[PDB]
């Protein structure tokens, strides 16, 4: 029980906004530590839901915090023979937040964009877009790169080729290391599924306030394919960063596509010029396998490891019964250019719809022990339904069957406690790992602060 | 020699037969005065009683109505009426058989997928819904059949939601014309109507959304927990038959329009005959399927197309019970099902007595399908058609009530056929009617004389 359960910090936003439904830590240029929050359902100026992002100080009473203030305007723009158009309602502003140096990235998955051309148009649907702060210097970027001019006839002769009209463009979203900017785009490509990246510095640097429609130079979409598999894959509902082939020059991705090949899932670990590398499929369908992905190093022996949540997965049990209680799989990379194999450890939820593997967050090394540690969010599981983080510890065969910790929620019902999740940051700087805990139900956001021991309460 | 008739000491014939059903009373005026007049029949006869002059009634049971069972008015039960003859204490014992003649009420309700898709498959999932009126209706004479169509979650990017016409008419753009989007509807409520049943299917024609996966599973789970709309009868077997020509959304695919709440597997369909929560809840899960399917006593039927044939039969297994057939031009496979279905259907004889006496209590010896004689038990269970069954009842009184004519009820549940039970109590002996008050024999006339022995 070394995260104290007992001494909870709180912080709130407006009631419906869902306060909470993502967040990340932010070092602001570059010593003190924030917490970014996303509101994807905050009102703007007119009552209208456009959503909102949240930029938390750290406070151990907590409380409200300041607005990270965006453009919530629609656009309109004529450029030669076209009216481009950008529309921001439900738009989910704060859908996903993610920090990196001295920049916060925002997205907003659901905001429509169309383009008019005399009686002819591109139809008005969700191409997403993400929204870039320096909160600092107070600078502003965008990154939409799925808006299109191509008009609805095109397509239609086309047979639907290339489609981005529906990316949802930043309904996940990771940074790597070296600042490039990684997009999950679920809907893309008629409902494949794409990931679209660009280098940070290149995104600021390419916008003009005004344009719509313009190219960064150095971004790097992912491919359309007619292989059946892939067809309402949802590939890149979420994603994530590691070192997968030993080549600590280039980096590898973490794709998930939890509908794959009729809805048996998988995950994909592909390289940065999207040629994958391995798959690992999905064991039950409908199981939602890849719904949440993580990368950390577990065992201990400097190779990043996967884990992939299952949050639908249902469990054998008597009389032939099926329970559905999610599950989270393990994945131990092996030494030398080995491919990963079937899962080290199969850890199982309890609580009936209880969704054990909805999200999946590393801690570092919790107890300093040598070992990185994880936490496991079911976000409708304990006893009472109410919500449920599970703090597993790592140790050399991979990591420990049973939980060390369990941190049981202090919203109440429908709070979504732990839906969101995020560590391995000293936000207090005692010099061990923290963890927040999102629940977005309940508008609010838990901070739980590590103990200088292996403590209890 | 001795016994309770005796020792008692009974003034009369009456105080005679209340000691014990055993007992019998002699009236012969030759009997001499040491003689005792109550006692056992043998003993009685051996002191040289006439047999004319002993009362000695017995307790029986005539069948009064014995109409045999029903093969292929209806008869289920046998006997119907019975009289019954008691005198103090005894118990008359007597038997009746119970046979499942009649045909199970049977409820299908169908699930048609109206997505653009179907536009194609339109004629066949109109005769596939006639069809299974048909094949049911010659399986059983008590059916009741309703609809409801469904497409998908009515928001984007599912749906269609430009030029301003593509509202109204999502075929817009193709220069037809095509029905607005809904999520699920509910059409016709269970009824008996078959014909006009018929003519609404035939009635129904295609709408368009934009992404093959379509949100029958909505439609699934609000057909299955919205009883009073569906209008499921609770005695009735359930058949919820679904069609489709492609894949299905799941749960947390809504998350795509921006819906993450759960589906909470309540009800929302009410006035309009719309599952109103189809834009702000998710899709159901396979395991909250399950729950509610299994809660509400229905068997899910997939009848899709051969393209989505293994799909379905891999969804079927993950949700037990669920049988899977081929929706085409051909109707067999489906139907199939259908009749699979109906010959699972198992029915039950659960004794129930109403309108008994306080008086009387009854107790039950019951012969189920395996011919065994258990006793204490009044129901059997894992009846098919045809099946009979056997109990035997006995029927005890407590001393003599002197309401004398009364009658109840023994029925089984679910069946309109019971067994009627007339009770008489015979407390008084054939003597007492030529009784002579103030007769001069017995202390001047004080004393009233019946069965040779004064009062
Ligand atoms: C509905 O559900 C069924 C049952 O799960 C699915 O059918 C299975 O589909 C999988 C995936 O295609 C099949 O797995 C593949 O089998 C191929 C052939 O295997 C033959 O030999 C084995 C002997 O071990 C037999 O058991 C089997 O019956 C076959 O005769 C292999 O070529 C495949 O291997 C390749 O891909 C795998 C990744 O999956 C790699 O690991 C390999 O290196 C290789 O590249 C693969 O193993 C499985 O056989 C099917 N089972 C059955 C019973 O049919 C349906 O696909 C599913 N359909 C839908 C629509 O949901
Ligand atoms: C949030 O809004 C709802 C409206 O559905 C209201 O009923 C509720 O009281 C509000 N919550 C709080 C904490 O005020
Ligand atoms: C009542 O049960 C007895 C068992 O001794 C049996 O002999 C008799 O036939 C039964 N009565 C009737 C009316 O069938
Ligand atoms: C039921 O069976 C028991 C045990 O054989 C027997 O004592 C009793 O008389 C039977 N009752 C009837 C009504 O047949
Ligand atoms: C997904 As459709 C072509 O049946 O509306
Ligand atoms: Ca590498
Ligand atoms: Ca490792
Ligand atoms: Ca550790
Ligand atoms: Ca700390
Ligand atoms: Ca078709
Ligand atoms: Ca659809
Ligand atoms: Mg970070
Ligand atoms: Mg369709």
């Amino acid at each position: 029980l070394n995260l104290d359960p007992v001494q909870l910090t709180f912080y709130a936003g407006p009631n419906g906004s869902q306060f909470g439904f993502s967040l990340d830590f932010h070092k602001d240029s570059h010593g003190r530590v924030a917490i970014v929050v996303g509101a994807p359902r905050t009102l703007g100026p007119s009552q209208e839901e456009t959503g909102g992002v949240f930029l938390c100080p750290w406070r151990a009473e907590g409380g409200q915090c300041p607005s990270l203030l965006f453009d919530l305007r629609d656009e309109t723009r004529n450029v030669g023979s076209q009216t481009l158009q950008t529309f921001k309602a439900r738009q989910g502003l704060g859908a996903s937040v993610v920090s990196w140096s001295d920049v916060i990235v925002a997205c907003a998955p659901w905001q429509h964009w169309n383009v008019l051309e005399k009686t002819e148009e591109a139809e008005k649907t969700p191409v997403g877009s993400c929204f870039l702060a320096q909160p600092e210097s107070g600078r502003r970027a965008e990154y939409s790169p799925c808006r299109g001019n191509t008009l609805s006839r095109i397509y239609v002769e086309n047979d639907f080729s290339w489609d981005k009209r529906y990316c949802e463009a930043g309904f996940s979203s990771v940074v790597t290391q070296a600042g490039e900017l990684v997009l999950g785009a679920p809907g893309g490509y008629y409902f494949l599924g794409l990931l679209a990246q660009a280098p940070v510095a290149d995104i600021f640097s390419s916008y003009r306030p005004g344009i719509l429609l313009w190219h960064v130079s150095s971004q790097s979409l992912s491919f359309d394919s007619s292989n059946p598999e892939y067809f309402d894959g949802y590939w890149g509902y979420s994603v994530a960063v590691g070192e997968f082939d030993g080549d600590l020059n280039t980096t590898e991705y973490v794709v998930g596509a939890p509908t794959w090949s009729w809805t048996l899932g998988a995950v994909e670990i592909l390289d940065s010029y999207y040629q994958r590398l391995h798959r690992l499929r999905g064991e039950q369908m409908a199981s939602y396998f890849g719904h949440s992905v993580a990368v950390t190093d577990v065992n201990g022996d400097g190779r990043h490891d996967l884990l992939v949540g299952a949050p639908l997965y249902m469990e054998s049990r008597a009389d032939r019964k099926l329970a559905e209680v999610g599950r989270v799989y393990l994945f131990l990379q092996p030494r030398g250019p080995h491919a990963l194999g079937a899962p080290s450890l199969l850890l199982t939820g309890t609580q009936l719809y209880g969704r054990f593997g909805s999200a999946i967050a590393p801690l570092g090394d919790l107890d300093r022990d040598g070992y990185n540690d994880i936490a496991v969010a079911a976000p409708y599981g304990g006893p009472s339904g109410r919500g449920q983080v599970l703090v597993f510890l790592g140790q050399s065969e991979g990591l420990r069957s049973r939980p060390s910790q369990v941190l049981d929620s202090p919203f109440p019902t429908g709070s979504a406690f732990g839906f969101s999740l995020r560590g391995a940051v000293d936000i207090d700087d005692n010099g061990y790992p923290d963890l927040i805990v999102g629940a977005y139900g309940a508008n609010q956001v838990a901070v739980y602060r590590a103990q200088p021991v292996v403590k209890a309460s | 020699g001795p016994n309770i008739c005796t020792t008692r000491g009974v003034s009369s014939c009456q105080q005679c037969l209340a000691v014990s059903p055993m007992c019998a009373w002699c009236s012969d005026e030759a009997l001499p005065l040491g003689s005792p007049r109550c006692d056992l029949k043998e003993n009685l006869l051996k002191d040289n009683c006439a047999p004319e002059s002993i009362e000695f009634p017995v307790s029986e049971a005539r069948v009064l109505e014995d109409r045999p069972l029903s093969d292929k008015q209806v008869t289920q039960v046998s006997p119907q009426r019975i009289a019954l003859r008691l005198r103090p204490d005894d118990s008359k014992n007597f038997s009746i058989q119970v046979r499942q003649v009649e045909d199970y009420p049977v409820d299908i309700y169908y699930l048609m997928d109206l997505s653009y898709s179907m536009k194609d498959d339109l004629w066949s999932i109109q005769n596939l819904g006639t069809k299974l009126a048909t094949q049911m209706r010659k399986l059983t004479s008590n059916l009741r059949i309703g609809f409801g169509a469904f497409v998908d979650k009515p928001v984007s990017p599912y749906m269609y939601i430009s030029p301003p016409e593509a509202l109204e008419n999502p075929c817009y753009d193709m220069k037809t014309t095509c029905l607005p989007m809904f999520g699920y509807k509910h059409v016709l409520t269970l009824t008996d109507q078959v014909t006009r049943f018929n003519e609404e299917v035939k009635k129904q024609s295609v709408s368009r959304n934009r992404d093959a996966p379509e949100g029958g599973f909505d439609a699934i789970m609000q057909a299955t927990v919205c009883d009073e709309k569906i209008g499921w009868r609770n005695d009735a077997s359930h058949l919820l038959v679904f069609t489709t020509d492609a894949k299905t959304h799941i749960a947390l695919d809504g998350r795509l329009a921006g819906i993450v709440q759960p589906n909470d597997g309540q009800c929302h369909v009410g006035s309009d005959n719309h599952y109103s929560a189809s834009t702000t809840m998710d899709y159901p899960s396979l395991g909250l399927m399950t729950e509610k399917l299994s809660q509400k006593n229905i068997n899910l039927i997939f009848a899709v197309t051969e393209n989505v044939v293994n799909l379905y039969q891999n969804y079927s297994e993950l949700i037990p019970g669920t049988t899977v057939g081929v929706l085409s031009m051909d109707s067999s496979n489906v139907l199939q099902l259908i009749v699979d279905a109906y010959g699972k259907i198992r029915s039950k004889v659960e004794l129930e007595v109403r309108d008994l006496p306080e008086e009387l209590s009854l107790s039950f010896n019951a012969t189920c399908l395996n011919n065994e004689v258990i006793p204490g038990l009044k129901s059997c269970m894992g009846l098919k058609i045809g099946d009979t069954v056997s109990f035997s009842i006995e029927a005890k009184v407590r001393g003599c009530p002197q309401e004398k004519e009364k009658s109840f009820t023994i029925k089984p549940v679910g069946f309109k056929d019971s067994l009627i039970v007339q009770v008489t109590f015979d407390c008084d002996c054939a003597c007492q009617a030529q009784a002579e008050p103030n007769s001069h024999r017995c202390n001047n006339g004080n004393g009233t004389f019946e069965c040779g022995v004064c009062r």
